[PDB]
RNA sequence: GGAGGUCAACAUCAAGAACUGUGGGCCUUUGCCUAUAGAACUUAUAACGAACAUGGUUCUUGCCUUUUACCAGAAC
C-alpha cells in the first residue's frame, strides 16, 4: 500500500542537465561505423447417403486454439 | 520567402564550426586513446594592460586528469523577466467515481447494490415427440 | 575495466543513470507509455480544466475495463459519456491484440523446443485458458442466438 | 465494402528478397578483378 | 464604399484595428479552388495501429510505415505490394524518417531507442542512447548531419550522426513534445510540446528565439512547407498558421467542431491536410484558411466505432497523392480525382463567421 | 510509521523537558540538531535553501520592506522575551 | 521410406480419395465433422 | 664528410591491376583524348605480420532457474 504509484509526471531530462559528469567509458559508445556513406448396389444402405479485424474472432486464432486444446 | 541559398550556406558552416568544437571537445575529454585519432582539427589581455601568455602544463599520465571533476547533484535557478503572455481567444462531462470488484486499497465499504430462443429449439423436440409416437405405433 | 573502476573511485557514480528497456521490465514499460496515450486523448476530450487530481481518477476505469476484458464480463459503466467510453474501448481493445498475439508467439516458441523460463510457460498457461474459455463462451452464445 | 473503384488487397508476406536493398549503391568503375 | 463610412464616421486611430473592417476585407479577399479527394485503395497487412509513415525523398517508389507491431514496412507505391519488412524495436515505433542525403532510415520508438537503419543492406547500424523515456520524434536536418529527437523526456537531443554523441540539448518546456521540424535557417529546430506552446530555438546559443502560446491545449501535430518557410500547427480544434524567422501568426484555419487532430500535411499547392481523431479528414487551402473537403473513413468490416481514426499521414513527392494510416491497422491511400472542374464540384462556398472571432 | 511518529513526539517532548528543568537550574544546554544521513543533506535554518526574488516591477517597494521587517524583528524579539 | 509407404499411382489415389468421399458423405455435419486433412488411406492393389 | 642507433617527428601502406607529374587539343574548373618524365614498400594457392588475439550490434543455434560469465557458426 502507497509505494505502489501511476508516475503521472516524468523525470525531466532539463532536471539531470546541470549535474556535473563522471566520464566512465561504456562497451557501447566505442568507435564503430565510423564512415557515412552519401547518396549521389451397397451404397444403399446408409439412412444419410446421397478478414474481419477482430483477432479473436478470426479463423487463425480458432484453427490454433482447435489445435492445442485437443 | 523561402531562405536564399546564401543564408542556409552561412548557417551551415557557422552551425557546423559549432558543432566540432562540442565534439571535439567530448572526445578529447575520455579517457580512451583511441578517441583522439577521431577528433579533426594563447594571448589573451588582463587589465587595460598586461600582456599575459597563458600556458598549458604537461601533466603525469599516472595521476587523474581532471582533478576537479567527480560526480555531483545540481538544482539550477530558473531566472527570467521574459513574462511571456499566454495569447488565447476570449452536466454532460461528469465522470462517476470509480468503484471496482477486485481491487479495493482504501478498503471502503461500499453499497452493496454498487459492487453487483430460437425457433429450431422447438421444433427439434416437436419432431422427436413425433419420433417416438411413430416408431410406438 | 579498471578505467572505470578507478574512475568510480576518485569521482563516484553519474547519477544520470537511465535503464535500458530490456525483457524484464518491458511489460512494466507498455503499462506506462499506454496510461500516458491514454491520458493524453482523455484529457483533450473535456472542455473544462480537469484540475489534475482528476487525471488519476478517470484512468481506473482503463484498469477495471481491462480486468473485465480478461474475464469477459461485458464493462458497462452506467453514468458514462459516449466518447471517452470509445476512447477507452479503443485502447483496450489494442492492448488485448497484443496480449493474444504474444501468447500464440510464446506458444509456438514452446512447441518447437526453445529455451524458456518456468514462469514464461506458467503465464502461458494462464494466458491459454482465458482465450480457450473465451472462445468456448462465444461458441455458447452463438449457439444460443 | 468500399465500392467498385476502391481495392482492397490483404498483404502478409516479402515479394522483395530480405537481402535484396531499398536504396542500391552506386558503382564507379567497373571492376573485373 | 462602405468602410469609409465607418472611418470618416467612427474615427479608428488605425484602420487595420475595427473588427468590420478586418471583416469586409476577409468577404472581399475571395480564396483559390482546390480539387475534391477520393479513396483510391486500401492496403492491410499491419498487426496493429499504423503509428507513422515516410515516402522516400528521391525517388518517390516506396513508402515505409512504422507500427503498433513494433515492425516497420517497406510497400511499393505503385503498386501497393508489401516489398519488406523490418523488426527491432520491442515497443512501438512512434515516428520514422528516410534522409535524403544518405541512404539512412532513422527510426524512433517508445522503449526509449533511436536507430539507424542502413538501406543499402537493411540492417542496423547506429544506435542512439540518452532518453529517459520513449521518443516520439525524428527530424533529419536538412545540411548539417544531425538527428532531433524527442520524447516523454521533455527536452531536444540532437545527435551528433558520426560519433553518436548527444552533442546540444534544448531544455525548455514543461511536457512531452509531440513534434520536431528541422529547420536550415536560424530558427533552426522548431517544436512543440503538451503544455501548449511552440517554440523555435537557436541551436547555437541554446535558448529560445520566440515562444509561441496561443494554442490552449497540447500541440500534436506540425508541418513545415515546402515552398513557403511557414509552420502549421494543430491542436485540439485550432489549426494555425505561422512565420517563422519572425514568428507572426500569419492565418486562422476555420477548423471547428473538428475533435483531435492526430496528423497534418501539407502539399506543395497550398492544400493543408488535417486528419483527426474522430476519423474525420479535412482539406483546407493554406494562404486562406477555407475548408474546402470534409470526408469520413469507413473503417473495415468487423471493426468498431472507436477504431477510426488517422493516426498519420504524408503526401507523395510529387504531390497528387495522400497516404494516411488509420487506428483500424489499415493503410489508405487518395487521390486527387481529376475530372472534377470549377464549377462541378466547388467547395464550402467560403462564408466566414463573425461569431467565434477567430477569422 | 504511526507507531514510530508517536514515539518520535514523546521523544521530543522529554528533550524539551530536560532543557527546562536545566534552563531553571541556570545552565542552557543548547538544543542538538538530527545528524545528516547523506553529505548533501539540508539544514533548513541556516538559508532559504531555493530563494526566488518575485522580479520587480515598476512600483515601488521600500518602505513596505522596512515595515516588514520591523513586524518580523518585533515578532522575534516578543517571542525571545515572552514565549509566542 | 518412399519406397515403403503407399506409393501415389493416379487409379489408387482416385480410389482412396473416391471411398472418402463416400463415408464423409454417409455422417451429417452437424453429428460429427470428419475430414480430409484429418484422415489416412491407404490401398493394397497390383502397384502397391 | 663516413659508419652506426631496440632515438624522435612527419608523410604512406590494399586499389577500373590499381601511381604521380608535365605539354597540347576538346568541353567549360572537373572531366575526355593525345605525347612525355619518374614510381620506394606491400601483393596472385593474393598481402604490411610465412605471426595471429580480444571487444560491439543484429541473426541462427548449444548448456537451460534469471543476468553477468558462457557454447560456435554468419554478416557488418
Amino acid at each position: 500500500t502507497t509505494s505502489h504509484r501511476p508516475q503521472l509526471e516524468a523525470r525531466s531530462g532539463a532536471k539531470a542537465a546541470a549535474y556535473t559528469p563522471t566520464g566512465i567509458e561504456h562497451a557501447r559508445l566505442l568507435p564503430g561505423h565510423t564512415t557515412l556513406k552519401y547518396r549521389k448396389s451397397w451404397r444403399k444402405g446408409t439412412a444419410f447417403g446421397r478478414y474481419i479485424n477482430d483477432m479473436t474472432k478470426s479463423e487463425y486464432h480458432q484453427e490454433f486454439l482447435h489445435k492445442h486444446v485437443r | 520567402p523561402l531562405p536564399t541559398k546564401a543564408e542556409i550556406q552561412e548557417c551551415t558552416a557557422r552551425t557546423k564550426s559549432y558543432i566540432q568544437r562540442l565534439v571535439n571537445a567530448k572526445l578529447a575529454n575520455s579517457n580512451n586513446r583511441a578517441s583522439s585519432r577521431y577528433v579533426t582539427e594563447a594571448n589573451l589581455l588582463l587589465n587595460n594592460s598586461h600582456h599575459i601568455e597563458v600556458v598549458s602544463k604537461q601533466m603525469d599520465p599516472l595521476l587523474p586528469r581532471f582533478v576537479g571533476k567527480k560526480a555531483r547533484k545540481v538544482v539550477a535557478p530558473t531566472e527570467n523577466d521574459e513574462v511571456v503572455p499566454v495569447l488565447h481567444m476570449d452536466n454532460e462531462w461528469k465522470i462517476p467515481a470509480a468503484v471496482s470488484n477486485w481491487k479495493n486499497p482504501n478498503g471502503y465499504t461500499v453499497a452493496l447494490e454498487r459492487r453487483v430462443i430460437n425457433d429450431g429449439f422447438m421444433k427439434l423436440s416437436e419432431a422427436l415427440e413425433n419420433a417416438d409416437k411413430k416408431a410406438r405405433q | 575495466y579498471i578505467g572505470n573502476l578507478i574512475t568510480r573511485q576518485f569521482e563516484g557514480r553519474s547519477n544520470e543513470i537511465v535503464k535500458t528497456t530490456t525483457k524484464q521490465r518491458l511489460d512494466a514499460y507498455y503499462d506506462l507509455e499506454l496510461r500516458n496515450s491514454v491520458m493524453d486523448d482523455i484529457l483533450e476530450m473535456m472542455p473544462e480544466s480537469i484540475r489534475q487530481k482528476k487525471a488519476r481518477t478517470i484512468l481506473q476505469h482503463l484498469s477495471e475495463a481491462w480486468r473485465c476484458w480478461k474475464a469477459n464480463i461485458p464493462w458497462d459503466v452506467p453514468g458514462m459519456p459516449a466518447p471517452i467510453k470509445k476512447i477507452i474501448e479503443r485502447y483496450i481493445k489494442s492492448k488485448a491484440d497484443a496480449w493474444v498475439s504474444a501468447a500464440h508467439y510464446n506458444r509456438e516458441r514452446i512447441k518447437r523446443g526453445a529455451h524458456v523460463e518456468k514462469t514464461m510457460v506458467k503465464k502461458n498457461l494462464g494466458r491459454l485458458t482465458r482465450l480457450w474459455i473465451k472462445n468456448e463462451q462465444e461458441r455458447q452464445r452463438q449457439i444460443q442466438k | 465494402p468500399y465500392g467498385k473503384e476502391v481495392e482492397v488487397l490483404m498483404e502478409t508476406k516479402n515479394t522483395q528478397s530480405p537481402q535484396t536493398p531499398l536504396v542500391e549503391p552506386v558503382t564507379e568503375r567497373t571492376k573485373l578483378q | 464604399h462602405a468602410s469609409a463610412f465607418v472611418n470618416k464616421i467612427f474615427q479608428p486611430e488605425v484602420a487595420e484595428e475595427l473588427i468590420v473592417n478586418r471583416y469586409e476585407k476577409l468577404l472581399s479577399q475571395r480564396p483559390e479552388w482546390h480539387a475534391p479527394w477520393k479513396l483510391s485503395r486500401v492496403i492491410n497487412g499491419h498487426l496493429g495501429w499504423v503509428r507513422c509513415v515516410a515516402i522516400d525523398p528521391v525517388d518517390n517508389e516506396w513508402f515505409i510505415t512504422g507500427s503498433n507491431d513494433t515492425t516497420m514496412k517497406v510497400w511499393d507505391l505503385a503498386t501497393g505490394k508489401l516489398k519488406t519488412t523490418l523488426a527491432g524495436h520491442v515497443m512501438t515505433v512512434r515516428d520514422v524518417a528516410v534522409s535524403d542525403r544518405h541512404p539512412y532510415l532513422f527510426s524512433v520508438s517508445e522503449d526509449k531507442t533511436v536507430k539507424c537503419w542502413d538501406l543499402e543492406k537493411n540492417q542496423i547500424i547506429r544506435d542512439y542512447y540518452g532518453h529517459l523515456s520513449g521518443v516520439r520524434t525524428v527530424s533529419i536536418h536538412p545540411t548539417l548531419d544531425l538527428i532531433a529527437t524527442a520524447g516523454r523526456d521533455s527536452v531536444i537531443k540532437l545527435w551528433d550522426m558520426r560519433t553518436r554523441i548527444p552533442v546540444i540539448t534544448l531544455v525548455g518546456h514543461k511536457g512531452p513534445i509531440n513534434q520536431v521540424q528541422c529547420t536550415p535557417v536560424d530558427p533552426q529546430v522548431v517544436s512543440s510540446s503538451t503544455d501548449a506552446t511552440v517554440r523555435l530555438w537557436d541551436v547555437v546559443a541554446g535558448k529560445t528565439m520566440k515562444v509561441l502560446t496561443h494554442h490552449k491545449r497540447s500541440v500534436r501535430a506540425t508541418a513545415l512547407h515546402p515552398k513557403e518557410f511557414s509552420v502549421a500547427s494543430a491542436c485540439t480544434d485550432d489549426i494555425r498558421s505561422w512565420g517563422l524567422a519572425e514568428g507572426s501568426l500569419l492565418t486562422n484555419f476555420e477548423s471547428e467542431k473538428t475533435g483531435i487532430i492526430n496528423t497534418l500535411s501539407i502539399n506543395q499547392d497550398d492544400v493543408l491536410f488535417a486528419g483527426g481523431d474522430n476519423g474525420v479528414l479535412s482539406f483546407y487551402d493554406y494562404k486562406s484558411g477555407h475548408k474546402y473537403q470534409s470526408l469520413a473513413t469507413r473503417e473495415m468490416v468487423g471493426s468498431l466505432e472507436g477504431e477510426r481514426s488517422v493516426l498519420c499521414s504524408t503526401f507523395d513527392k510529387t504531390g497528387l497523392r495522400l497516404i494516411t494510416g488509420e487506428a483500424d491497422k489499415s493503410i489508405k491511400i487518395w487521390k486527387q480525382d481529376e475530372t472534377a472542374t470549377k464549377e462541378s464540384e466547388p467547395g464550402l462556398a467560403w462564408n466566414p463567421n463573425l461569431s467565434a472571432k477567430r477569422f | 510509521k504511526i507507531r514510530e511518529r508517536m514515539l518520535e513526539e514523546s521523544k521530543r517532548i522529554a528533550e524539551l523537558q530536560k532543557r527546562r528543568e536545566l534552563k531553571q537550574a541556570g545552565i542552557n544546554v543548547a538544543i542538538k540538531k538530527p545528524k545528516k544521513k547523506y553529505g548533501t543533506d539540508i539544514d533548513y535554518n541556516e538559508d532559504i535553501v531555493y530563494e526566488q526574488a518575485p522580479m520587480p516591477g515598476i512600483y515601488d517597494t521600500s518602505t513596505e520592506d522596512r515595515q516588514i521587517k520591523k513586524k518580523f524583528e518585533q515578532f522575534e524579539r516578543k517571542v525571545n522575551r515572552k514565549g509566542l | 521410406p518412399k519406397d515403403s509407404r503407399m506409393r501415389l499411382i493416379r487409379q489408387d489415389v482416385n480410389l482412396g480419395r473416391a471411398v472418402f468421399w463416400e463415408i464423409q458423405s454417409r455422417v451429417p455435419t452437424s453429428l460429427t465433422s470428419i475430414k480430409w486433412e484429418n484422415a489416412f488411406v491407404s490401398v493394397y492393389s497390383k502397384n502397391n
